[PDB]
């Protein structure tokens, strides 16, 4: 299950990091 | 591709946006002019008026904020509303995300990184063990014999599987780590980024999960294998002096028949045939078949073991010998004589002091070495090793060709399709992924074989012991007792786990569940080293040994 994890987790950092690019659009 | 989505269609918006502005007629009346405030497009806005403008479509949750919308206020002297800091403002407020998915992504957080820093221990400790274990067999030089070279074989793989995960947890720290700069920051780290590392990293661990499966085929090959041949006192003389089922003549002489075994003295051939009859208790006309033959050798040992034990220099050494080292030198006191193997006093000591290592170097430095190389190179070699491996054909170029080869033909055609049709995120996915069976098929054939070879191994491993064949003391048996554990304690693993791990939908049940299951086998690295390393007798014994003689050195000395 480690690359089942280490996928689900990466499908996360990727979906966290696409909010923060929206902040980054909403401060400047 | 999420990040990687949004900043194409936001660059898109971005482009459209300019477009559909140029577009717009010249205003009439006092007017808040065309802008892109970097977030929506406003179009030209009369004074003290809000605009409203759907949510923007570059948005990853846009399929749900749909229907909602960003407000604008404009300034009554003709330019929009500014923020605190004089900045570009809007009321984005309502094309937020939901407040609930916010919170439980700080929960999915938080648990992301306690089931790492469990998991990192549990592959940090069972890869310590690993490079423990090859030092120790690397080191005692105890990596010549064909069942420690494929344990390091096996441990190897256990290495690179564990150590490449470490790295791919570690890389995706380095790049999510990193933050959204400007939008030249974004396009330096998805074009120009080091997601090549991320994926080349995923292409060891996959190789490594498929030649953990080759690599313990190999470990109940190599043991259906040395069950099967059942390497003997008698088998090695056969090697070393060759049977002879017919009445042969000795270089004295005198009638002498199998392993040099006397009938008559006597030039007297007509005499020695009645006297070969008297053994079997049947006329045989002068010819005797394998059975007969090794139930005649084995008066042979009796009577030879007899006298080692009559002989005040050899019965020391004899005794502090396992019965394979013993039968080395019954060997060699089939060839030398009684009273040539009690020369060999200096060798014999070290033998007795189980220093096996110098023991085999000085042997080696013997007339008996020149006179005949070819046999001194096996006995000193079971001698040093304590097993029948020199009087075995080995399958060992096979087993590098199934435990490497084998999972190198499914792994680089999986990376080329990777590389192709599937070059998202850290190509780490292994279940229903669509050509997930690439890199499933080899495992599924190597369970299925590993299977059936275990239900022969313990069907001839049963029936050896019911025979008495096989005592509990044989490095066989000890072998066979670390590679029937480690196989059912990987089989059980496989079959529990697959209705453990059957939690389809999507949440931190299916995540813990996960985790389950890729926590207890990252243990699999310290199984393997305690099975094949640190539970071995003989590297238990050199261990013990080698730190006696740096107790009596650094404290007695310095
Ligand atoms: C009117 O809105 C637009 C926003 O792009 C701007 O108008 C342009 O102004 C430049 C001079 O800086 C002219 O060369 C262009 O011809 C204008 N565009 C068009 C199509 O008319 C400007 O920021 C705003 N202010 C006004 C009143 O021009
Ligand atoms: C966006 O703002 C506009 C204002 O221009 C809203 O449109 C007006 O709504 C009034 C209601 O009295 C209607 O006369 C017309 O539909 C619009 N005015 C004219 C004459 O064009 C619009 O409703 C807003 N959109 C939303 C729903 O967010
Ligand atoms: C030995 C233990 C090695 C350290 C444990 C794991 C760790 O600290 O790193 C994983 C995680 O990214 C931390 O949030
Ligand atoms: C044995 C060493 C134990 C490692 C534990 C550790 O360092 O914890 C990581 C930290 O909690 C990260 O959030
Ligand atoms: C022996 C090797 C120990 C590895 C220690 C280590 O660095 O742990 C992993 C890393 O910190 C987290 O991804
Ligand atoms: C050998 C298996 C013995 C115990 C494992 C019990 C596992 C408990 C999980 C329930 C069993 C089951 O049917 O799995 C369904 C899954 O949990 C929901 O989708
Ligand atoms: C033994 C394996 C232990 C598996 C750990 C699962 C776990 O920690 O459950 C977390 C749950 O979400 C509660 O917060």
């Amino acid at each position: 299950s480690q690359g089942t994890f280490t996928s689900e987790y990466s499908k996360y950092l990727d979906s966290r990091r696409a909010q923060d690019f929206v902040k980054w659009l909403l401060n400047t | 591709q999420v990040m990687d989505f949004l900043f194409e269609k936001w660059k898109l918006y971005g482009d459209q946006c300019h477009h559909n502005l140029s577009l717009l007629p010249p205003p009439t009346e006092l007017v808040c002019n065309r802008t892109f405030d970097k977030y929506s497009c406003w179009p030209d806005t009369p004074a003290n008026t809000t605009a409203n403008i759907s949510c923007p479509w570059y948005l990853p949750w846009h399929h749900k904020v749909q229907h909602r919308f960003v407000f604008k206020r404009c300034g009554p002297d003709g330019q929009w509303v500014r923020g605190p800091r004089g900045q570009p403002w809007r009321d984005a407020s309502q094309c937020q995300m939901d407040g609930e998915e916010i919170e439980v992504q700080k929960e999915v957080a938080k648990m992301y990184s306690s089931f790492q820093v469990m998991y990192t221990v549990g592959y940090s400790l069972s890869l310590g063990a690993l490079l423990l274990a090859l030092a120790i067999l690397g080191g005692l030089s105890k990596l010549h014999c064909t069942a420690n070279a494929i344990h390091a074989n096996l441990f190897a793989s256990f290495v690179l599987k564990a150590s490449s995960v470490l790295v791919i947890d570690g890389l995706l720290r380095t790049r999510y780590s990193q933050k959204i700069g400007d939008d030249l920051s974004v396009s330096t780290w998805l074009s120009d980024g080091a997601v090549a590392g991320c994926r080349v990293a995923a292409v060891f661990m996959q190789y490594g999960i498929v030649a953990n499966y080759c690599w313990l085929l190999v470990e109940g090959l190599y043991l259906h294998n040395l069950l099967g041949l059942a390497t003997n006192i008698f088998e090695m003389l056969r090697i070393d002096e060759g049977l002879r089922l017919k009445i042969y003549k000795d270089t004295e002489g005198y009638y002498t028949i199998g392993i040099g075994h006397l009938l008559t003295k006597s030039p007297s051939l007509n005499a020695a045939k009645s006297e070969l009859d008297k053994a079997i208790g049947r006329n045989t006309n002068g010819v005797i078949t394998k059975d007969e033959a090794e139930k005649l050798f084995n008066q042979d040992v009796d009577a030879a073991v007899r006298g080692i034990l009559r002989n005040a220099k050899l019965k020391p050494v004899y005794d502090s010998l396992d019965a394979v080292r013993r039968a080395a030198l019954i060997n060699m006191v089939f060839q030398m004589g009684e009273t040539g193997v009690a020369g060999f006093t200096n060798s014999l000591r070290m033998l007795q002091q189980k220093r096996w290592d110098e023991a085999a170097v000085n042997l080696a430095k013997s007339r008996w070495y020149n006179q005949t190389p070819n046999r001194a190179k096996r006995v000193i070699t079971t001698f040093r090793t304590g097993t029948w491996d020199a009087y075995e054909r080995s399958f060992f170029s096979l087993y590098l060709g199934i435990g490497w080869g084998a999972p190198m033909l499914f792994v680089v055609p999986w990376a080329v399709v990777k590389c192709l049709f599937e070059n998202v995120q850290c190509w780490t996915s292994n279940d229903n992924m669509g050509f997930w069976w690439i890199l499933r098929f080899p495992v599924f054939l190597a369970i299925l074989i590993n299977f059936f070879i275990f239900v022969r191994i313990v069907q001839l491993l049963v029936a050896k012991l019911r025979a008495r064949q096989m005592h509990h003391t044989d490095y066989k048996f000890r072998l066979a007792k670390s590679t029937l554990t480690l196989i059912p304690l990987l089989g059980v693993h496989e079959v529990v786990f697959a209705f453990v791990t059957d939690e389809h939908a999507q949440g931190t049940l299916r995540s813990a569940k996960l985790f389950f299951d890729l926590f207890l086998s990252s243990f699999q690295g310290l199984l393997v080293a305690v099975l094949y390393c640190f539970l071995n007798k003989e590297v238990q014994s050199e261990l013990r040994r080698r730190w006696h003689r740096w107790r009596l050195g650094k404290v007695l000395w310095e």
